[PDB]
RNA sequence: CGCGUCCCCCGCGAGCGCACGGGGUCGGCGGCGAUGUCGGCUACCCACCCGACCCGUCUUGAAACACGGACCAAGGAGUCUAACACGUGCGCGAGUCGGGGGCUACGAAAGCCGCCGUGGCGCAAUGAAGGUGAAGGCCGGCGCCGCCGGCCGAGGUGGGAUCCCGAGGCCUUCCAGUCCGCCGAGGGCGCACCACCGGCCCGUCUCGCCCGCCGCGCCGGGGAGGUGGAGCACGAGCGCACGUG
RNA sequence: GAGUGGCGCGGACGCUACGCCGCGACGAGUAGGAGGGCCGCUGCGGUGAGCCUUGAAGCCUAGGGCGCGGGCCCGGGUGGAG
């Protein structure tokens, strides 16, 4: 029930939503992923542009 | 056994700023002490403004500190806002500005300066003058915020230009049924 | 399973807690449900004032040396009332003096 | 040099003790005449009364000027106009005190909270007592003691009343500066009746305490100051 | 240095300054050479600490 | 500045000991040892600082220079003063008063030093 | 003020070399324990 | 930027510019005052009448 | 920080600051926007005038990239270019008005809203105001479409 | 209770001392003091006197012949997430924010990038939409014209905290007399804000007329007066944190 | 206020300014709200050159007390590692 003066929404919280949470604790460990493997390339294409 | 109703006894004024911030605190020490022992005035609310929520000092911009010390008798005096000083944009001519602020937006200070103008703080305001002889005390707008428009009358309700508290506004976000003769009604 | 219907009992000790508030008692009504043939002509009256005002500061001006015309040529007992003069000092400041010096 | 400064500073305490006297000795002369003013008060009233009897004739006195009020009845089940007329009249306690002075417009404000007071006309010693003893003023939002005539002539100085006899003159003959003297003083706080009241709730005529009691206020004064 | 003391920090014996030291700090490879250094800035009674 | 760091130290500084409804300062220049703007031996350009002689008697006076306070070496300045119980309370008079050396710590000092010397001295 | 005084640099065996910095501006940055 | 620039008001507070324009301090202490009755005390109605 | 809350001062206090006579029950006006034409009716009149019905004609496949269209004022228009081209057009003797692009700036119109500084000004802008013209050319200048 | 003076009838004495005088002192006293007494309010047990029904709960009303509870330990109930509103604290401020990305034991941290500021919300509203999209008076050329000009210029009113000017005034057997310091008759400039009047922008309706023109028409703009808008009228937002709902 | 004319080397307390102090008036209270906790529990970053096998935590007490209260501090016993 609406208090008083107050902005109208709707949730969209009303399916089973919390087995489908993805939680961002991947990503300082992701980065150091993505970085290894984009160095290791680098280094097998070792005179050519490492952007490509 | 008196008949005095206690509800309206404790005065909700403020005594001190809610900020923990020394700089802020060093000052209002430096303003308690001129506010009883200064026969002055602008000492009282120079201190009262030290004291007061972010809301209630708003920031003045450059064009009103302009506009409000291009008016007569008010030539070779200093403007104090007891808020900040923001740089407006959209004035060309700046003239000579002794000002006193908390703070002024470093592009402000870019502009003051390079005409030729001097920037105090309110330790030096009081070292200049004590008393506050010869100060334009000045206010940012406080219906300024966008807050203000929300307030009043209630928006569904005649002679009401107050602004609801909508999601996104579009052509089908609170249109139809309250705001048209066509619909339901019209206030 | 029947109830009170209604009341008005406790209304008057709520309505003065606050007060029965008068309303906003403010100088300059609004032209608000003003005949709209009377308030087209009063924003003529208005949109024109600017048409009568060398007449009016010549007028208002004129009458300004009617004021230099007019104002420059216009031009219980005893007892206590020597000692209420005396016992303060604007009036009594001499003639305290003159009682200290009679000592001698 | 200081043979000015120490010398200088001497005339100036000397110039403010000699304005103390000056002062003192008005405030004893307007108090001798306050004096003589009593008397000739007291007996003219008296005087005017003889020579209407001489003749055979009634000398009907002046309707009294001035009321003491004293509230009587507790502050628990009062109506909502006798609450606004009792705290008007500044009684917002019981066996709270203050002087009316009486016209149209105050004789129906006491006849309307007349179980919830016990007024009438005070005696001039009456008036003394409340004004020595329980004397209070109202200086500054605060209840400081009539202690020293330099609190009188602070706040009521203006309309020349500059010392306790000034202001026992402007309560009991009620002048044209009663209200700035009323209200100066707060509102007494006299005990409880020493000896008992006869019957709080009923009218002093129905063998009561509650409403007028013309000459007999002073007995009741006494009796709770 | 009110505050460093208000810190608790050990800077009695400090010579003088916000300590500044040669760039042959650097060049240390040792704590031998390390602990031998704030022996003679007297920040070792920091560490005794 | 003086009034700057004390609003900073005035809650949480190290020295700070708070319990029994009781407030100090175990400063090593702070004498009647209290959290105070006026006693802190930290803060102030000038700071008189008395203690016990690192030999048995006499009481040291610990005199904080005008050049060096960003120097916490070269700062402090003492001298033992090994004499009787008048004139090494006289001493100390004499340093504060006829120097204008911080004339607030003038007798908060005596009181100690004399407590000091009362230590130092016998019990029977 | 804004006076940045001339910060002296020591040597390892804990004398003060001739060499000396200016206090950078950072050291009268405003004290800020909020 | 600094709010305030000089924040030892050890100094600010006692230099002359300040100094001229103050009002002077009332540092004498007023303590309650008993009340005594003219009945009972004839020298404290002397001070009045 | 559950410390600095006000279940910390409700401990002790049996109803939890939820009242004693109506308990803290789930949900006793329906879930969400419940009865907003029903038992909530005053709320969604009083406070969202408009909420129910339709308006309008609907726009199936609507991208945000074809109706867009982003003003700058006259006011600001100065901000867009330089300060050293305004001073040095002012100081200047041979008339020569500096070009304001406003699609370079990041807007595609310019309205007139401000006092525009008067020396003669080029705006090579995509659309233009009406007022937003006779400004620019009141001053003395051109407005230069653009594509 | 002076004399040296200014009329109508007949400017500081020199001390003492006592005190009903801005809240108590005595410059008065006397007893008992080591395994038998001294104090210790509190806390153990006990007796007397007066008071005193059993708590929690819903309830108009509970000691209730309302319900839960034999007793004790431990466990046990407004959380966290997202969104929103408002208050408050901080930073920068017509901006602001890297939150995604990339660069370089604690460290999965921190530091940095600005041609990584895309983008978010803000800076512009309004209309279903096509769309449009936020000041002007006068003074000269052509008692008047569209328009060639022309300096000037974001209102007006009333109330407004503060500031400004100051007619005059604030003293030492004295008279001019400068300088500061301060108060006040009276006067103005007036922040914020409020009430009212104007204006301005979009929608729509009535009125009436002029103009533009590579494309002259089922074209394009303009004007006056009402009226609808979550607008303008010299920005306040954005981010972060906390509180409450 | 200030200009210029007519012997003795002496003087208590203070003011964590978030402090200290003074004067007046007032103090019921369910639901409910807000504030202040040098109230209490558990972990964390600091900090106390803290405390501890010459006995930590805990637990008991006709011991001494403190605070309006929440609670806390000591004495004695017990215990064995924080």
């Amino acid at each position: 029930a609406p208090s008083r003066n107050g902005m109208i929404l709707k949730p969209h919280f009303h399916k089973d939503w919390q087995r489908r949470v993805a939680t961002w604790f991947n990503q300082p460990a992701r980065k150091i992923r993505r970085r290894k493997a984009r160095q290791a390339r680098a280094r097998r294409i070792a005179p050519r542009p490492a952007a490509g | 056994g008196v008949d005095i109703l206690h509800n309206k006894d404790r005065k909700v004024w403020r005594k001190e700023p809610k900020s923990q911030d020394m700089y802020l605190r060093l000052l209002v020490k430096l303003y308690r002490f001129l506010a009883r022992h200064t026969n002055s005035t602008f000492n009282q609310v120079v201190l009262k403004r030290l004291f007061m929520s972010r809301t209630k000092r708003p920031p003045l911009s450059l064009s009103r500190v302009i506009r409000k010390m291009k008016l007569p008798d008010r030539e070779n005096k200093t403007a104090v806002v007891v808020g900040t000083i923001t740089d407006d944009v959209r004035v060309q001519e700046v003239p000579k500005l002794k000002v006193c602020a908390l703070r002024v937006t470093s592009r402000a200070h870019s502009r003051i300066l390079k005409a030729e103008g001097k920037i105090l703080t309110f330790h030096q305001l009081a070292l200049d003058s004590p008393k506050g002889r010869g100060t334009v005390l000045l206010s940012g707008p406080r219906k300024g915020r966008e807050v203000y428009q929300h307030f009043g009358k209630a928006p569904g309700t005649p002679h009401s230009h107050t602004k609801p508290y909508v999601r996104s506004k579009g052509r089908k976000f609170e249109r139809a049924r309250g705001r048209r003769a066509s619909w339901g009604y019209k206030n | 399973a029947k109830s009170k219907n209604h009341t008005t009992h406790n209304q008057s000790r709520k309505w003065h807690r606050n007060g029965i508030k008068k309303p906003r008692s403010q100088r300059y009504e609004s032209l608000k449900g003003v005949d709209p043939k009377f308030l087209r002509n009063m924003r003529f009256a208005k949109k024109h004032n600017k048409k009568g005002l060398k007449k009016m500061q010549a007028n208002n001006a004129k009458a300004m040396a009617a004021r230099a015309e007019a104002i420059k040529a216009l031009v219980v007992s005893r007892k206590l009332h020597r000692l209420a003069y005396i016992a303060h000092p604007k009036l009594g400041r001499r003639a305290r003096a003159r009682i200290a010096r009679g000592l001698r | 040099n200081f043979a000015e400064l120490k010398i200088k500073r001497l005339r100036k305490k000397f110039a403010q003790k000699m304005l103390r006297k000056a002062r003192r000795k008005l405030i004893y002369e307007k108090a001798k005449h306050y004096h003589k003013e009593y008397r000739q008060m007291y007996r003219t009233e008296i005087r005017m009364a003889r020579m209407a009897r001489k003749a055979g004739n009634f000398y009907v006195p002046a309707e009294p000027k001035l009321a003491f009020v004293i509230r009587i009845r507790g502050i628990n089940g009062v109506s909502p106009k006798v609450r606004k007329v009792l705290q008007l009249l500044r009684l917002r306690q019981i066996f709270n005190g203050t002087f009316v002075k009486l016209n149209k417009a105050s004789i129906n404000m006491l006849r309307i909270v007349e179980p919830y007071i016990a007024w009438g006309y005070p005696n001039l010693k009456s008036v003394n007592e409340l004004i020595y003893k329980r004397g209070y003023g109202k200086i500054n939002k605060k209840r400081i003691a009539l202690t020293d005539n330099t609190l009188i002539a602070r706040s009521l100085g203006k309309y020349n009343i500059i010392c306790m006899e000034d202001l026992i003159h402007e309560i009991y003959t009620v002048g044209k500066h009663f209200k700035e003297a009323n209200n100066f003083l707060w509102p007494f706080k006299l005990s409880s009746p020493r000896g008992g009241m006869k019957k709080k709730t009923t009218h002093f005529v129905e063998g009561g305490d509650a409403g007028n009691r013309e000459d007999q206020i002073n007995r009741l004064i006494r009796r709770m100051n | 240095p009110a505050l460093v003391m208000s810190k608790g920090h050990r800077i009695e014996e400090v010579p003088e300054l916000p300590l500044v030291v040669e760039d042959k700090v650097e060049g240390y490879k040792k704590t031998k050479e390390a602990v031998l250094l704030l022996k003679k800035l007297k920040a070792w009674n920091d560490i005794k600490k | 500045s003086a009034h700057l760091q004390w609003m900073v130290v005035r809650n949480c500084s190290s020295f700070l000991i708070k319990r029994n409804k009781q407030t100090y300062s175990t400063e090593p220049n702070n004498l009647k040892a209290r959290n105070s703007f006026r006693y802190n031996g930290l803060i102030h350009r000038k700071t008189v600082g008395v203690e016990p002689a690192a030999d048995g008697k006499g009481v040291v006076v610990v005199m904080k220079r005008r050049s060096g306070q960003r120097k916490p070496a070269t700062s402090y300045v003492r001298t033992t003063i090994n004499k009787n119980a008048r004139a090494t309370l006289s001493s100390i008079r004499h340093m504060i008063r006829k120097n204008k050396y911080h004339p607030d710590l003038r007798m908060a000092a005596i009181r100690r030093a004399s407590a000091i010397l009362r230590s130092q001295k016998p019990v029977m | 003020a804004c006076a940045r005084p001339l910060i002296s640099v020591y040597s390892e065996k804990g004398e003060s070399s001739g060499k000396n910095v200016t206090l950078p501006a950072v050291f009268k940055a405003p004290i800020r324990p909020d | 930027m600094h709010k305030m620039l000089n924040t030892d008001l050890s100094r600010i507070l006692k230099s002359p510019e300040i100094q001229r324009a103050l009002r002077a301090p009332r540092k004498k202490i007023h303590r309650r005052v008993l009340k005594k009755n003219p009945l009972k005390n004839l020298r404290i109605m002397l001070k009045l009448n | 920080p559950s410390r600095l809350r006000k279940t910390r001062k409700l401990r002790g206090h049996v109803s939890h600051g939820h009242g004693r006579i109506g308990k803290h029950r789930k949900h006793p006006g329906g879930r969400g926007n419940a009865g907003g034409m029903h038992h909530h009716r005053i709320n969604f009149d009083k406070y969202h005038p408009g909420y129910f019905g339709k308006v309008g004609m609907r726009h199936y496949h609507l991208k945000r990239n074809q109706s867009f269209c982003p003003t700058v004022n006259l006011d600001k228009l100065w901000t867009l270019v330089s300060e050293q081209t305004r001073v040095n057009a002012a100081k200047n003797k041979t008339g020569a008005a500096p070009i304001i692009d406003v699609v370079r700036s990041g807007y595609y119109k310019v309205l007139g809203k401000g006092k525009l500084p008067k020396q003669p000004v080029i705006v090579k802008a995509k659309f233009f105001s009406r007022r937003a013209e006779e400004k620019i050319k009141g001053v003395g200048g051109a407005c230069v479409l653009v594509a």
